[PDB]
């Protein structure tokens, strides 16, 4: 259905800023779902299966929610004419060390359970080093 | 069922049911005259609304004064409602009136309390005062409802933003701003809302718009915020973010009422959803036995043409069809060329689309919804509707003082008039809000103390001969409280009209 | 209860159902292209139509063989409509392509076709070549739709006529003219409609939309008009004015669906009304078995905006709930900037509206109005659909070859997809307008004979495993013809599927 | 509710002509009918005879009928934003005189029968004669 | 309703309605006789009981041979069932009962009559008792005192069928209790689709006077309206006087309560009794006789071979007779006892294998036709299975009867 395209991970260091990118191909037409029709969740992995979330944003960027980890930090963001979601993450530290994903619900509405979250990027790489 | 009678309508036979649904109008420039009102009360107006969102104390003041005579004259009770500005983001005036921005602009949003009525297309001021500090670099700020949006590049000095305009849209004035951006730590009720609060109880309205609710502790901190004097006025939460239909549940329980806000409701979630949040909303509503309200986006192109839509119909008649107490014209009524002819049509809409709904289908739904064993006054009141629609009786009389009896008699959606005969004028004017209901008031101190409950039955039957419900020979439905015990209604009688 | 659905509706959770109603699209300069139908059809267009009222013939067996490629491209059965332009009084064509008059003045009409292109504020033509023996002075033709009124002041000339123009409006190229005198006795169908007809027949398109039907004669008319190379296309008949809605019931008997014109009905009609007639109509479709369609005013906002407004997409969902088969665009997906988005944003309005349904009000209801003893044909689908509920199938697969029996199942409104195993290409394309049919073609020359029905079962169970409709587990409803007879399906069985 | 008030009758020569007027005033607020959403029917009522129904048009003109004794020669029209309804009368005859009458239903359409009508006029007399 | 039923009977209408209740008839001195059975078969009977409770071998064999023969010439399929003695004047099968129903067993009965069952452990042993060569005979658990009502459930589920000995019961609990046990009995086995019949105390009078007392004949029909399948007479065809005229009394009572009963009530009960995902089988024999009902079909032709679809059917109560085509003789003996079939015997190995499932489909309908239920015009619904399905009925068609 729809695909995710990510962008912009890697090294940097404590207290530095990053804007990761994450751009969207087609559609569903199953049912009629499209990336403007559907909000974006960003969640991270680090060392170990514990995939948990880092944000949320709804369908036309009208609602964020954040883990309260990185509030004040990080800023979610979507441009629907471009069919990207970017995460602006500065002003960072060893603890957001991890690869990040995005994906997208069958809603206009977010989760913070992946598995209600239907199509996913990838996931890029972010490391913090001291 | 449903099939069954549209299958039977016909577009060419002229409709005969009493109207139901009541309509709440917004008053404005082009009705705060008394004569204007009058004719919105001949027209169908049964609560007139105030946006607090603009004017002075001294001009509400003449709105509740005019409708007030307009009533006497007509010998009505009209229920006064107010609605709060809210908790809500502003943006100064502007001025000449207006002013334009075009993508890749540059434009100035300041806090300092200065430029309130100055601001043009290169700096102006918006209600937040810790807005520098929240709203950091490339953060997003829409305003009007979301149709604008902002992009925050630069610090500037401790009162003022530099932003980029991502547009192509004119503002008109004093707009709201709803910034998606988080640690926003929303009140409930503002200090303008507190005395805009007082000044209504102290004045005596019958009813609060409660603006942006989203939990339901906000719901009781409204409540709290009118004092003992106001322990009688009703609260009707506006649901119109999110939130609100995430709480709906508690904030039912906790309100006396819900307005549906659809437009606001739009801003934040998909239409087709919107739909779907209208028929939940609503739905609940009636089976809590609370009035529910549609309030925006009603007949809005009436405000300058003669004639609606045919979907803006349709969305009015859905609202009615979906189950809704009321229906609410803003606009269309305050500021608009048709007043009286937009009321006349939601009078029309109404009664068509009352027309066309099964007589039964929410009798029967509500009934089954029930726990057996019933309550005495549960039974009571649904006793005498399905008793109602057994011996096709033309009206329901019911004697309640606080009319939580009539409420719940309307809950069970009879489908004849319900006439309320009262004691107390506050209950007159609060029953505007439920369907099918009309209230009659007993003067205690005018006349006697009816302790026998004759009088006022009298004054029922009476008043539905005169208007028209009921003639000799018809069977009323009188439902009332027996003379050994007090608080709610446990009696009931099925009386002939005799003239 | 669908009180009780409503109150468990939830605009947070995912939509689960399969999209049931189908989306008829108008194709046009936006779409004509190939790959602009593959788009269209992929965002879930499942019959094209063509409008007649413009374009040579040569335009339109463009459409007709771009839809052809673009389907067989996708591996698709799109149904093609001719929509005729009907037997109805137009106006002609102006210098400019525009013309405006003001009130006071005075136009020219005359019927001399020498200025049926050259037409001017001052001067223009009408089809009708009788127009100036029929309306007499002192009487009104209205133009447009009832948007201009003219009252004739003197026959002027052999074949023209001098009015008065009484109000003020804006005319462009071939717009409509009623006589409200009546007295106008118009056919069922133009010598431009009969040669229309014919080229339909000549090129199989699947299926007419007869235009400005009013009595059950017409669609009677219509028929004969084609040969019996054209008597397997199905007649959809366009209600468009007060007869039409008159005579609803012979019209159904008569045609094989209907089309709901709400804007056309609402020139004659009342706004109010056109919703209760909408629901009549609709509503006797259902109960007959019969397609129906809704026309006019869907989204047309998203002709130039890239969003609806919420009052025009509730407008569509109640077109579903009150029933409705098929959806159909206009100027949309003809000469629209956003084609394929509107296309989709119709399919989330359907399924929407489809999951806020009750799964049983339809089947039941339908199932209460029929009279005992039903035929054993009926009773064999209805007895299907039913089964269907109380194993909690996954789908239903008949296999039909006319079609006959898909509609009888979608009659009854099940709960899951209905998939037709058909061996006549025709019905793959016609089953595109009823509700919750999904064709799969079995090609009888490129294969055996499939007297054991063991080959086309398998291909539907396939087809339905390869969809997701259902899995290793789940139970089907499958209904075919017996070995010892033929012609309609007599039998039914209940499997588990096996993989 | 609303108010009809005739005007135009008088003598004519048979062949003449005449114009009726029937102008309205009020609502029906408990529905919110105004002539403007009704239906409005022409009737006639000879000496000694019945409520002849004549003719009728429908909410906003845009559908008429007559009986048969005055097709093609009456014209029944309607003018909303003056709130008048007209009657045209062309080659008058003498059976054609009567007590003329104008009605309003509550529906967009009329119907051919007086007591689906809801209000009258106090009707107007025309008196056609010979020559 | 049963109610708006009453109201609009009438005593002077001809009734006219295919008898579903079935007459089980003990054989005695009376009955023996090769022609006395015969009479008895023609004037309604439907199973012949066997009182191990007196008799010899030789006396048994006596009557299981003259049964089939009798039988044999009218062209009919007659059940045979062995009443067992039981622990009488404590175990579950005496050593008596158990050389019995080997007897049975070897000699090829259809049923048992499981004397004072008390347990469902005991109906059990009766069936260990049976062994593999009785694997497929009915055990009918006989409730005579008060352990057997108040287990009743259990004896249901490891039952074939039960029996209620109303006199039997009679001696340990209050005969009002005996009117609300025979009910709840009765019930119980018509939701779990299993026959039921009612035993002792029938039309006792018959016995030596030509006609029978009020209250005798409206306790018949008490039974027939409570629900039971079956009625069994005792001595009255063993000893009695009219064996031939007591059996027709009781087809003329099972007929009048049958319609004097509603014909919707039961299956509206029994359906909505049902959990809302039914089973696959369960659907398709309760939409048959759904089917029937909504196209007023008259006969419901089921092909089982074990009888088991015949059985479900059966327990939705349909309007009209169910005819089953089956290819195994001793369902076609075991189905007399199930209420409103009828079988017809298809020889697989005398007719060629009926494959396609269709010679067989037309035998039910030729049966159907002659019998005088249905008639050229009528409708009937069909209830078989398909050529690849795992042993149960999973399709059905619906059929109007041709000119043939």
């Amino acid at each position: 259905q729809v695909q995710l395209q990510e962008s912009g991970g890697g090294l940097v260091q404590s207290g530095g800023s990053l804007k990761l990118s994450c751009a969207a191909s087609g559609s569903n037409f199953s049912s009629g779902r499209t990336f403007s029709t559907d909000a974006i969740g960003w969640f991270r992995q680090a060392p170990g299966k514990e995939r948990e979330f880092v944000g949320g944003i709804s369908w036309n960027g009208g609602i964020t929610d954040y883990v309260d980890s990185v509030k004040g930090r990080f800023t979610i963001s979507r441009d629907n004419a471009k069919n990207t979601v970017y995460l602006q993450m500065n002003s960072l530290q060893p603890e957001d060390t991890a690869v990040y994903y995005c994906a997208g619900r069958d809603s206009w509405y977010f989760s913070k359970v992946p598995d209600e979250y239907r199509y996913w990027g990838q996931g890029t790489q972010v490391t913090v080093s001291s | 069922s449903q099939l069954q009678h549209n299958i039977g309508l016909s577009i060419f036979e002229p409709v005969a049911k009493h109207r139901a649904n009541r309509i709440i109008c917004t008053i404005g420039p082009s009705t705060q005259s008394v004569e204007a009102l009058k004719g919105l009360m001949k027209s169908g107006m049964s609560v007139a609304r105030m946006n607090f969102s603009h004017g002075s104390y001294e001009y509400h003041q003449t709105t509740i004064n005019n409708v007030r005579a307009a009533a006497a004259e007509l010998g009505l009770h009209i229920g006064i409602a107010l609605d709060t500005k809210g908790p809500e983001i502003r943006t100064g005036l502007f001025k000449d009136g207006e002013a334009t921005y075009a993508p890749g602009d540059t434009v100035l949003v300041t806090t300092d309390p200065a430029f309130e009525k100055i601001g043009t297309k290169e700096k102006f001021y918006v209600d937040y005062p810790q807005l520098p500090n929240v709203v950091r670099p490339g953060g997003l700020i829409y305003v009007d409802d979301g149709v604008l949006t902002l992009r925050v590049l630069s610090k500037e000095d401790d009162c003022t933003l530099k932003c980029h305009v991502n547009n192509h849209h004119r503002l008109t004035d004093r707009k709201g701003i709803n910034l998606p951006g988080c640690e926003v730590d929303l009140p409930a009720v503002s200090e303008k809302d507190r005395k805009d609060l007082q000044f209504g109880v102290e004045q005596g309205v019958d009813m609060i718009f409660a603006s942006f609710i989203r939990t339901a502790d906000q719901v009781r901190e409204v409540r709290a915020a009118l004092g003992e004097k106001g322990k009688d006025t009703l609260i009707i939460s506006k649901i119109e973010n999110h939130q609100g239909v995430q709480n709906i549940d508690a904030i039912i329980e906790a309100s006396d009422g819900i307005m549906v806000a659809r437009g606001d409701l739009g801003v934040e979630i998909p239409a087709e959803k919107v739909v779907v949040a209208q028929m939940c909303i609503i739905s609940k509503c009636n089976v809590a036995g609370k009035p529910v309200i549609c309030a925006t986006q009603m007949l809005e192109s009436m405000t300058t043409n003669p004639r609606p839509t045919r979907a803006e119909v349709t969305d009015v008649a859905n609202a009615v069809f979906n189950g809704a107490d009321c229906v609410m014209l803003s606009g269309e009524t305050a500021k608009g060329k048709y007043p009286n002819e937009v009321v006349q049509y939601m009078v029309r809409i109404c009664i068509e689309a009352q027309s066309a709904t099964h007589d039964s289908v929410m009798f029967n739904s509500i009934k089954n919804l029930q726990k057996i064993p019933m309550s005495p006054e549960e039974a009571v009141c649904s006793s005498a509707v399905s008793s109602a629609f057994e011996v096709q009786a033309k009206a329901i009389l019911v004697l309640s003082n606080t009319g939580r009896s009539a409420r719940l008699i309307s809950k069970y959606r009879p489908n004849c008039p319900i006439i309320c005969a009262t004691t107390r004028l506050l209950t007159c004017r609060q029953l505007n809000v439920t369907r099918s209901v009309e209230s009659v008031y007993y003067d205690v101190d005018a006349h006697g103390e009816d302790n026998d409950r004759e009088k006022r039955v009298q004054l029922g039957v009476d008043w539905a001969k005169t208007k028209g419900y009921v003639s000799a020979g018809d069977v009323m439905v009188i439902v009332h409280a027996d003379h050994s015990v007090k608080g709610y209604p446990n009696q009931t009688r099925l009386v002939r009209v005799r003239e």
